[PDB]
This record gives structure tokens, sequence and C-alpha cells, in this order.
């Protein structure tokens, strides 16, 4: 599928898309981007260690700690395409009076006549 | 082989090519093939029983490919030929051959005409 | 002029552009619109997406960015 394609893309042409889709497409997509966020995270733990093993110890440090920036920024644009994915989803699940008041039986006329 | 044509600005598959698919039957017979200006190819298939020409695709004028195409199966006999024409421009060498749309309905109508009324070939009346 | 042809660039990071951009090509080149080829920038398409692409849009060659 055209979303999460493992690169960055823009939202709100994102929320137009995923509106005129098929419920087994969207979890298809939804599939698709929580495994390239796992394949981050486990991208990060390994970024997470190069940084933690040097940090005992600055060339070849910066290098690490905008790699695991750049990697905060492709992040991000995942679970805020995910949270499209939830309100989309959330989107589906709604679609004796004697007193002659009323009637003036005191006249003739007020009966049915 | 130019795998589609030109109608007047849009690209529908190249007849010529769809015409000619092979079948059982059919068969091809080319005359000066060495010689482009009056090369003539013809194709027959049988016809009730015996082998009649059904296609003749040639060059008229130098830039109009004619598809002379035929009927056997007529009211009186004479086999009755549509004339499909076809523009041969080489210098849009992606897609050269171009239909001529210019009165070709008219050319289609002349022969229906012939194979169905018996009547002198007049378009020139009022529908109401 | 007669029998002149163009191509299209889409933008592969804008999928809505490729929701409604897609199936007009297929609509417009089934009726047989001159469009030679499709590029799609900004990005590469997987196996499965660009098959879909060369199979059922009736074009002559896809361009790749």
């Amino acid at each position: 599928s055209a979303g999460g394609i493992r690169r960055p893309i823009q939202i709100e042409e994102f929320k137009t898309a995923i509106s005129g889709m098929s419920d087994m497409e969207l979890a298809q997509i939804k599939t698709e981007i929580e495994n390239s966020i796992n394949h981050l995270q486990r991208s990060n733990a390994r970024l997470g260690k190069y940084i933690a093993k040097l940090e005992g110890a600055s060339g070849d440090l910066a290098l690490y700690k905008d790699s695991v920036r750049e990697n905060e920024i492709v992040l991000n644009n995942y679970n805020e395409r995910v949270d499209a994915l939830e309100q989309e989803t959330v989107y589906r699940k709604t679609g004796v009076d004697m007193d002659n008041s009323n009637v003036d039986v005191v006249t003739p006329n007020s009966i049915f006549i | 082989l130019c795998s589609f044509i030109t109608q007047d600005k849009m690209f529908v598959s190249n007849p010529i090519r769809k015409v000619f698919k092979p079948s059982q039957g059919m068969v091809v017979e080319i005359s000066n093939g060495n010689t482009s200006s009056k090369t003539v190819v013809t194709l027959s298939e049988p016809v009730q029983g015996e082998l009649k020409p059904t296609v003749i695709l040639k060059l008229l004028k130098e830039n109009i490919i004619q598809m002379e195409m035929i009927e056997n199966r007529t009211m009186d006999g004479k086999p009755v030929s549509l004339p499909l024409l076809y523009n041969f421009n080489p210098d849009n060498g992606f897609a050269p051959i171009s239909e001529v749309m210019e009165d070709r309905n008219q050319r289609i109508k002349e022969m229906y005409w012939k194979l169905w009324i018996d009547e002198p070939f007049n378009l020139d009346f009022d529908p109401r | 002029e007669k029998g002149s042809t163009f191509g299209i660039n889409l933008i592969y990071v804008n999928p809505f552009m490729l929701q409604w951009g897609i199936p007009l090509i297929k609509e417009l080149r089934s009726k047989g619109y001159p469009i030679q080829f499709l590029t799609i920038g900004a990005g590469v398409p997987s196996l499965e997406v660009a098959s879909e692409y060369i199979e059922t849009l009736g074009l002559k060659y896809l361009g790749l960015k």
C-alpha cells in the first residue's frame, strides 16, 4: 500500500486518502506502519548501544547523535499517521375543567352544534 | 507492428492487426513485396465452402492506406467493398497511422445501405 | 497536434494524489487519451504497487526517480 512506505509522508493528504478506503485496507496499512515503527525502535535500540558504549569514554559521536535524531523525525510521522488511523476508525462507529376555559358550554353554541 | 493508431486525437487499438490475427483457414498473399509504393497484401478466407478474398490492404495516393474490406454474402452476388482510409505520416514516428475521420460514418452507411436497402442511396431526408 | 503525446508526474509521498490520480489515468487510458507514460516522483513504489501500475495502466513506459 502507498500509506506507510518506510519514508515520511504529509498528514493532510493521508487524512483525506484514508477516508475513501475499505476497512480491510485500513487494517493492512495499520499492520504495515506498526511493523515500520518496530523496525525504527529496534534500529534506535542498536543506535542506543553505540551511544552508551562511546559515552562511557568527540569525532564519530555527533554522527550517531543526528542518526537517532533523524529517526525520531520519521517516527514522529509514524505515530501521527497511526493517530489518523485511530480517528478514521472512531468516525466509522457513528456513520376536569368545570371552568368554561376549553369548551364554553354556558353558551348553546360551544357543545358541537 | 505499430501497437495502436490515432482516431483524430485518441489511441484506439490497431484494427489492421485485429483483422489479420491468425486462425485456421485464412490465407494471406503478398504481391510486389520488394517495392513499397505498389505492394498489395490480400487476405482470403473460406466463404460458403470455396476460398474468396476478404481484405485488400494496399496504397492509394502517396499517403493514404486503403483497407478495402469485402463482404461476399450479399443480395445479388456483386461483392461489396468497405473503403477504410488511414493517414500515413512518417514524421510522428511513434504513431504514424491516424484514421481519416472526415466522412467516415457515411462510407460505413454506404456499404450497409447496399446490403439492406434495394433503393437508390440518399441520406438527405428528415427523420421526423 | 494530432498524434502528439505527453506524460504525467505523480508524487509518491502524496498518497491522496495517488488515491484519485492512479484510477483517473486508467479511466482516461481506457477511453484512449494520448498519454504515453507515467513518472512516479519523490520515491520508488514497492514490487506489488509497481506491478499494478505496469499491467493495469495501458502505458508504454514508466518514469522512476
